[PDB]
């Protein structure tokens, strides 16, 4: 509920979609970045059913749905589909219509640049939003820390870009983007969980393998010790409870999911790994930056929920990093939510507010105006 | 031969170009030395036509 | 290919010339414009001396 | 297989290595510097499959294999690596035993000892060469060009050197080294490329954009007029084609990459640029230096082919220059194969023959002998 | 905050702006003649941020900036940011303001008209100050080491002056203007720390060397005997914290650098040495002038508090002078800073308070005024 024509905040991955009013410090909905579609032919009739699903629906109905995203690797492909995402969730669950609202949508400073006029345009000619803005992930994920200094590692669902930041100005040549990311990390247990003998290849059964990847899975301080005992007793297996009243038990499998951030040769990939990037993106910065995004390296997005990533990350950094300086990793409460927190504090600051593409910009010039507005 | 052609055709393009430069700077040539003929002889001449009078008396 | 090779590398090789000629000219009018620079020079500081020298009477 | 105890010539830079018999116009054995590993588990047996492949085995087998360059911004980091590159350059290709043939390698002038030292170290102790000599690539620019005076700008993947020497005597004084360079425009390019919607990271990928970039790239005599009809039409795109058939269309990146040159900040540089530098080393030499050092501006290396290069430059210096002064580029098409020329000439040269240091001299002094015998 | 309406004083030259009032015996604050600029584009919308920082402002932020000195070898050019450095020196440190106290600014007797002009112009026009006075740093060299007769040796970051003074009197045809300098030092050391392998060439990099500088070197008695030792073993070498926590270890650079200031060939510079320019001021003056020049050789500015610097020129000095005679360096420990306290002494003269431009004079005449009111 709002009582005022305060800006809207939407973060939109290939994960999740997280939205709510600007000035709060949550999202007052949040969705999956779903669109589904019923992949069978009806016999009763009077039963409803619909053409597609979203959000909620989509996975409430999904027995005998096909699940698809719109986003990939940090970019909208499916603009369709972006747009139902933001009816529902804008109309139906936050009851609210945008034509009365500013919107504040994000991106890393890297994201391919059809990512930021395409949420330009389904917001002014979709939605008639009065106003738009995007801004970057790492500018929010940096508000929501309490920073104005450090670098932001978004090891999200799609793309991890690693972007450093000092004093509130961007270090564009040190980003270095990584492709790797929660949807890979999937991916992998897909794989290792069908070597113990459960296979996971339809929409149903990749639901699954997402959910144990979230709630049974965490990085691992040590890998190679966790591995020694993980691989040799039982007393570390996880039991996960399948939809259907069967179970799978994960062993080692729990961590070695996760350790595909600090080993991407995992899923093929030609890189050592998020604390590589964390790395050499502060090791391109100046050097009289260093020490300052040294103690102050910021996790955002998720992923980073591993009750093991917390160690794991400073102790990977560490080992990197310059003596003398004090090395640190901050692992605010804010994860999985930073974006969308600090997409909350941009868009209420009074200093935001002469910052917004206006709709008489926009019909003017068209979206490509965002590249030229926004950063 | 596609990319002799391109090479070729840059060849030809750094030519059209080089020719254009060389054009630029022919006629800057020939407007500069006419420039400086025509400035120079034009008065240093006229000094030494002064000079029949500067040094007449 | 072959036959636009041909005009690629024909027309690269002529403009070559066209380049080297307008290249030429270009330093030849130079030499002019140096001759004609050093003239200038050479007479206004002729006069220029001299006068310097007979600026009195 | 040669029939004369000449003088190998072999300018081994951080991107490509260009090798010789001394006395020859033209190297003889071109590879890159490249050592690459496989990066994949084998499931075939009796396949053959090195420990590591070399120069253009490296790039040959790539598809499968982590591409690793030896030498960065101009000093060798892994001569281990090196000496893989040069057994193979010298007995594979142009087909030469060392022993009897001492050798020239090349440096800038400001380089490391270490590397100098490290150079002649692995020539006399791992190949048995006779004799050795280091040369600075500035000495071989002008005698390819026919020059004792001139600012040699060496402007390679690694390092901008900026090096003026005056009838054939250093001046050190006023080499303004800079750390702009080929390598660094390939990075840019690829960030760019992202922006566009193909992002590069991978080994295939890094190979394949410096290969755009020296193909597709120029920087002409104005960016900013260049730039307004590149970013409003097609007009002055060029397509590139991918190894699988898929091809990338590209529009200003083709002259923005280069033109950082002009701009460092594109790539997060502290400097003015090429033309500055130039500049320099001609204005901090001696008055009546000056100008023989404006007359001879000369190109040498790599980035020289960049279309427009040498007359920009002229132009670009020719402003920061005093008026009525003759600023003039040599840029033959000899460009960047005149560091190898000049190696020629001057290892061959009996003018120099004292020059090398014998493998007498070597084991009594060490090898860092170099750094009192060659200059 | 002052109870009196004492004059300001203050030295602001090409390495550090020196400040307090006079009547006192030291600057009460010292920092150095900069204005930073930032050289990213900001991100982050409502952090606040300057167009320029200054002082220790320039320093502090110095990550993100780039940092310029507006005084070039002794002379003012960029008086805009010069105007900022005075304003900050006068009223965030001091706690003056130059509108209620008379102001003294000073200058190497050969230092070009301009300086003079500009410095008159602008705290006359910007600050108000009701009065001014340049003055000469040979003049205030000597007053505050207590000579009338001597040769001042101001050796400091821009220009060295060599003159010679006898019973108050300047013996100015025999002043020896030196373009050798600290500034030369700084970036001297910059080139031999590459060759040693550690690359400095921007901003951050050149405060770096500077602080490397300051706290590790000295110039030695005997040049060649330290040189052989500090070349031969690890017994004479310092190393130096960076601060991103590197650490770099220094050896003859230590010396070989500030040598230069007896062996100018070393940057390229046309100089016999700062010993010679001494002996040879006072050997152009009458001999019953030098029987008490040579025995008050003075030393102000900076590279002057370098171990053996005293001893090195006195020893030189000696060697070139007759017998007999005594040759002495007067070197006292109010070293690099005793110029502002010379200009302390001045200021507070009663016979010098008949010296001030008033901002009368000042009006009707213009700026130019100063070069026949000072001296």
């Amino acid at each position: 509920d709002e009582d005022e024509t305060t800006a809207l905040v939407c973060d939109n991955g290939s994960g999740l979609v997280k939205a709510g009013f600007a000035g709060d410090d949550a999202p007052r909905a949040v969705f999956p970045s779903i669109v589904g579609r019923p992949r069978h032919q009806g016999v009763m009739v009077g039963m409803g059913q619909k053409d597609s699903y979203v959000g909620d629906e989509a996975q409430s109905k999904r027995g005998i749905l096909t699940l698809k995203y719109p986003i990939e690797h940090g970019i909208i492909t499916n603009w369709d589909d972006m747009e139902k995402i933001w009816h529902h969730t804008f109309y139906n669950e936050l009851r609210v219509a945008p034509e009365e609202h500013p919107t504040l949508l994000t991106e890393a400073p890297l994201n391919p640049k059809a990512n930021r006029e395409k949420m330009t345009q389904i917001m002014f000619e979709t939605f008639n939003v009065p106003a738009m803005y995007v801004a970057i992930q790492a500018v929010l994920s940096l508000y929501a820390s309490g920073r104005t200094t450090g670098i932001v590692l978004d090891s999200g669902d799609g793309v991890t870009h690693n972007v450093p930041i000092y004093e509130g100005y961007a270090l564009p040549h040190a980003i270095m983007r990584l492709d790797l990311a929660g949807r890979d990390l999937t991916d992998y247990l897909m794989k290792i969980l069908t070597e113990r003998g459960y296979s996971f290849v339809t929409t149903a059964e990749r639901e699954i393998v997402r959910d144990i990847k979230e709630k049974l899975c965490y990085v691992a301080l040590d890998f190679e010790n966790e591995m020694a005992t993980a691989a040799s007793s039982s007393s570390l297996e996880k039991s996960y409870e399948l939809p259907d009243g069967q179970v799978i038990t994960i062993g080692n499998e729990r961590f070695r999911c996760p350790e595909t951030l600090f080993q991407p040769s995992f899923i093929g990939m030609e890189s050592a790994g998020i604390h590589e990037t964390t790395y050499n993106s502060i090791m391109k910065c100046d050097i009289d930056i260093r020490k300052d995004l040294y103690a102050n390296n910021v996790m955002s997005g998720g992923t980073t929920m591993y009750p093991g990533i917390a160690d794991r990350m400073q102790k990977e950094i560490t080992a990197l990093a310059p003596s003398t300086m004090k090395i640190k990793i901050i692992a605010p409460p804010e994860r999985k939510y930073s974006v969308w927190i600090g997409g909350s504090i941009l868009a209420s600051l009074s200093t935001f507010q002469q910052m917004w593409i206006t709709k008489q910009e926009y019909d003017e010039a068209g979206p490509s105006i965002v590249h030229r507005k926004c950063f | 031969l596609s990319d002799k052609l391109k090479e070729a055709e840059t060849r030809a393009e750094f030519a059209e170009r080089s020719v254009t430069k060389l054009e630029k700077s022919i006629d800057d040539l020939e407007d500069e030395l006419y420039a400086q003929k025509l400035k120079y002889k034009a008065i240093s001449e006229e000094l030494d036509h002064a000079l029949n009078d500067m040094t007449s008396i």
